[PDB]
């Protein structure tokens, strides 16, 4: 009965960036600071090894964005982290997520996206003190 | 291909690593 | 095992921020100026129909954010557009849904507010040339 | 309630369709 997914699309994003803002508001001035420092890390990251992540995404089809497939990637991720769960590599699949959801996109509309991001985000607060020291003696 | 995967995330943390210093 | 959500709050909304960006980027031009103008209407409906809304949220009883609820929220959302679908009905439920996520917050772990803002814009877009006419009409 | 919020609702279009004039 006449549809118009522009319409659609529009407003699906509006009220997203809507909670964004809210979002931001709600952090800390502790993980405003923390979120700079992660921005510069993880952009860094992106500049230097974008042909090693190019490659890992490669790997794991991120172009296939089947639900079948998104969860093989999740599993990858989470399974890797859990092998090698250095600080270093966690800014690293930082970096590589921010990668993925810029090569195909991400409105939440994805759900299992939304559970990749919050299982790899916790899995990487587990054992905090070390992330939070690798970066600040990062930043010097 | 699951240990390929390790094998780029570990280089890359590898590197970082030592870049760390 | 000593877990930080601070970390984990940072990422999601890092993440987040990168995802809304790339959404962005997607958008056509013929769908920025439709979002520049449901903005400044919907914006506009904020200001003038606050009590209004504020009203509506207390019946909703927004404040409890329980799956429970929440589904009792879309449910009476949806069933209202359907027996009252005019163009400036939409308009309010999109200011509404904006005072909502404004209120409690939305960073997507929230499954079920996900289900709301998809199954609302499709009824939103639904019927579209009514709608463009409404908001074409307002701009002059 | 759900007719209290449908009344709410229609007033918020009413008040906009007769200022859309
Ligand atoms: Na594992
Ligand atoms: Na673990
Ligand atoms: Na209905
Ligand atoms: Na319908």
């Amino acid at each position: 009965c006449n549809f118009n997914n522009s319409i659609k699309n529009v407003i699906v994003f509006y009220i997203n960036e809507k909670a964004l803002i809210e979002e931001k508001k709600m952090l800390s001035c502790y993980e405003n600071k923390l979120l700079n420092l992660i921005k510069e890390d993880c952009e860094n990251i992106m500049l230097k090894y974008k042909p090693n992540l190019s490659y890992i995404c490669s790997l794991l089809k991120v172009d296939d964005t089947s639900e079948e497939n998104i969860k093989h990637i999740k599993d990858q991720i989470i399974e890797s982290l859990e092998n090698d769960n250095r600080p270093s590599v966690k800014l690293a699949i930082i970096s590589l997520i921010s990668m993925i959801v810029e090569m195909n996109g991400y409105k939440g509309k994805n759900i299992p996206m939304s559970f990749l991001i919050e299982d790899i985000a916790l899995k990487i607060s587990e054992n905090s003190e070390d992330l939070i020291n690798f970066i600040n003696i990062k930043n010097k | 291909s699951t240990k390929k995967l390790s094998e780029c995330l570990k280089r890359i943390g590898d590197e970082l690593d030592s870049n760390m210093e």
